[PDB]
């Protein structure tokens, strides 16, 4: 919270 | 051989494109190139030609996965016997209640239960089952709950959010339909106003960006909700939170290198909507805000070249005055964030490449006292700790909740008195299957990067393997975003270490293990190639120190770590015999140029933006798909998910077809596509474990190790  | 998709010519453009938004300063005239496999992208996930191609791949996969079905089975059971099927979590005070989660032995989803303040947590007469995820998941392929939010004081209304396909868009609903309100298209976060009168949520956007914060009032059609805050800047996402005392709401914007906050007064009720700017965004400046009562703002920030952070103290009324510094910036200490309570604050961060945690008290003056900083003591030299904030529900509290772990020690949660120092266990994790810590040891080597830099390696192995000869090893990597792969306990690796293998985490730059700079200078933008070269360095160290040889060495990455895998197989494929890449970010140029793919504009401030001269060539030199070439690669399994809102399904799909197309070796490249799940899934079940088992099976198969040491 928010990524690869 | 294997499936190879057909080439259909499509030009992809890099630079300026009328009508589209390719960033502040894009190339002109633009550059073009052919991507013969562009078609594999369908935004609607419905194309017949595509779905067909995925069948071919599903066929190939199943056809080639027959002879590990039986080992993956022996390994699922190990998993189960390590997992503890009937369980309770670590119960925490939230108001007039103790809250906790529960698992039951046949069942795939947690229960969310509640017990009144002064009673005893456990299945019983006192226990109200707030949500039963199994009843939610009833005859559905996919089911994830984002949030379970009861409404302050009472906890009569409880709201929750649910995604049914995994593209990570949520509806918000209420338990047992006590009320009829529904909220569609949200990020999942629910934050409450006072007295259950209303709450706050966050809608997605074009390309699934979190760009808006809204109020929802009970008794109303979503259509009547008031949007409080938009950020229109494609580089940013909006966040939202509640102050300790719950009288203040916190709205922010976060790009990768820049922040902004606002405040809203909840003491003035549902029709009061005017915000209070904190410090206007200034490029390069990041900062996070936490309230103490209604007036004092406690700001963690990187301003004035304080890269690892400094925590400042200011007033609501003069919120740009940051001359008062509570905790000053230290070169060797990173501060990742603060939590603030009535009587103190927890700082979470880093020193010596391990997680650390400090506490700060008020003085006799009733104002925060620099001189009261205490660093919290832990027993093992190499460990992992975080404060659990999702369990600190009480502003007046004196007990602070921590999760503590090491690659040797199964997890513990426990309370600790901020003042006294004393540590009671709340829950210690039990591991069956005859496991014991004393069978394992974990030490830290250091590899040498081509530029002299020392890259840390964390490793664990069964104490009884022979170290006087090479051993089969798995080397795992991340390391983007500033995210650190922790040396914490994880049962998931027991199947490897139980068979005489060495499990190993490469702490590459891009990570934040060694401080914020390990990421911002070391591994990002025009120094992103270190991620890959540091990794390669760790692996050469493993070989020349004699721990392993490449025929016995494997590697694993996921998401951005998939990127790491794909680059590293492009460069030094000879170092590995077998390789896992789950949900792998690999079609870098193509995705990164295009604003419509769900995470691209955020990450123009991570890898760079290839619509720009500054970044085109560099990214090209490591983009995995773009660097596939005629040479041997090792056995590789790729795991993808159809509704993956983070790494698009088509990405690994192309990379798998291109590998098979160009590769001159004859090892297997299998690609597992769960058409039911997203990014994180594989699944939200016992099927997660099933999925994970084939992965280990595939590797152990290729390593030629099957036999436990007990």
């Amino acid at each position: 919270f928010r990524v690869r | 051989r294997g499936p190879i998709a057909a080439h259909r010519p499509h030009e992809v453009v890099f630079g300026k494109v009328e009508g589209e938004d390719r960033g502040a300063n894009p190339m002109d005239p633009p550059r073009r190139r052919v991507d013969p496999l562009f078609w594999l992208r369908d935004d609607n996930r419905a194309d017949p030609e595509v779905l067909a191609h995925l069948h071919l791949e599903k066929d190939y996969y199943e056809k080639r996965a027959v002879d590990i079905k039986d080992l993956a089975e022996t390994i699922y059971q190990e998993h189960i016997s390590h997992i503890e099927e009937t369980d309770m979590s670590a119960p925490y005070v939230y108001d007039r209640f103790l809250y906790y989660t529960r698992d039951v032995k046949g069942l795939s989803y947690k229960l969310h239960c509640r017990v009144p303040a002064g009673k005893t947590p456990g299945e019983g007469e006192d226990e109200e089952i707030v949500l039963d995820e199994n009843k939610l998941a009833e005859g559905k392929s996919f089911c994830v709950v984002g949030c379970v939010a009861p409404a302050p004081p009472e906890h009569a209304l409880v709201a929750y959010s649910v995604d049914y396909c995994g593209d990570e868009v949520y509806s918000i609903r209420f338990v047992r339909d006590v009320v009829a309100d529904k909220v569609e298209g949200t990020n999942g976060s629910v934050v409450w106003g006072p007295n259950a009168e209303c709450f706050f949520y966050i809608t997605k956007d074009a390309s699934k960006r979190d760009n808006k914060v809204w109020r929802h009032i009970i008794g109303q059609p979503q259509s009547e909700d008031v949007c409080l805050y938009t950020d229109d800047d494609p580089l940013f996402s909006v966040g939202v939170g509640r102050s300790g005392d719950g009288k203040t709401l916190i709205i922010c914007s976060m790009s990768s290198e820049t922040s902004e906050s606002h405040l809203l007064d909840l003491r003035k009720g549902v029709k009061h909507n005017t915000l209070e700017m904190v410090r206007p965004r200034e490029k390069g400046v990041r900062y996070t805000v936490e309230m103490h009562g209604t007036d004092t703002l406690i700001v963690l920030t990187n301003k004035d070249k304080c890269v690892n952070g400094k925590v400042v103290l200011t007033k609501r009324s003069a919120p740009t005055d940051w001359g008062t510094v509570l905790i000053p910036h230290d070169d060797k200490v990173t501060i990742d964030d603060v939590a603030v309570f009535a009587k103190f604050a927890v700082l979470s961060g880093r020193r010596d490449g391990l997680t650390r945690v400090w506490t700060v008290r008020l003085g006799p003056d009733n104002l925060f006292s620099s001189a009261t900083l205490k660093e919290l003591h832990f027993d093992e030299p190499v460990f992992t700790a975080h404060v659990v904030c999702s369990q600190m529900k009480t502003y007046d509290a004196s007990l602070l909740r921590l999760r503590y772990s090491s690659m040797t020690t199964p997890t513990v949660w426990y309370d600790e008195d901020v003042l006294s120092g004393e540590r009671k266990v709340v829950k210690a994790r039990k591991v069956g299957g005859g496991f014991e810590s004393k069978n394992y040891v974990c030490r830290r080597e250091l590899a040498t990067a081509p530029d002299g830099t020392k890259v840390p390696i964390s490793l664990v192995y069964d104490t009884s393997i022979d170290l006087k000869k090479p051993n089969p090893t798995m080397l795992y990597g991340y390391g983007s975003y500033g995210i650190c792969i922790e040396p914490e306990f994880n049962s998931r690796f027991l199947p490897y270490v139980d068979r005489g293998m060495i499990y190993a985490i490469a702490h590459v730059r891009g990570g934040g293990e060694m401080g914020r700079t390990w990421y911002e200078v070391g591994g990002k933008y025009l120094t992103k190639r270190n991620t890959f070269m540091d990794f390669i360095a760790c692996a050469e160290h493993l070989i020349s120190s004699g721990l392993t040889t490449p025929a016995q060495l494997s590697c694993e990455g996921r998401s951005a770590g998939g990127l790491l895998v794909g680059a590293v197989l492009n460069m030094r494929p000879d170092l590995f015999h077998v390789a896992l890449a789950g949900v792998p970010f690999v079609d870098v140029m193509t995705t990164m140029c295009d604003p419509s793919i769900p995470l691209t504009t955020g990450e123009w401030e991570e890898w760079g933006n290839p619509n720009e001269y500054k970044f085109f060539d560099y990214m090209n030199s490591y983009s995995p798909i773009d660097n596939v070439r005629a040479q041997d690669y090792p056995h590789l399994m790729i795991q993808a998910g159809l509704h993956d809102p983070r790494v698009a399904y088509w990405e690994p799909a192309k990379w798998a077809s291109k590998l098979r197309e160009l590769k001159t070796d004859s090892n297997e490249v299998l690609l597992k596509m769960d058409l039911e799940s997203g990014h994180f899934s594989a699944s939200d079940r016992y099927k997660y474990l099933r999925e994970n088992a084939i992965q280990q099976a595939f590797v152990l198969k290729h390593l030629n190790v099957r036999q436990l040491l007990r």
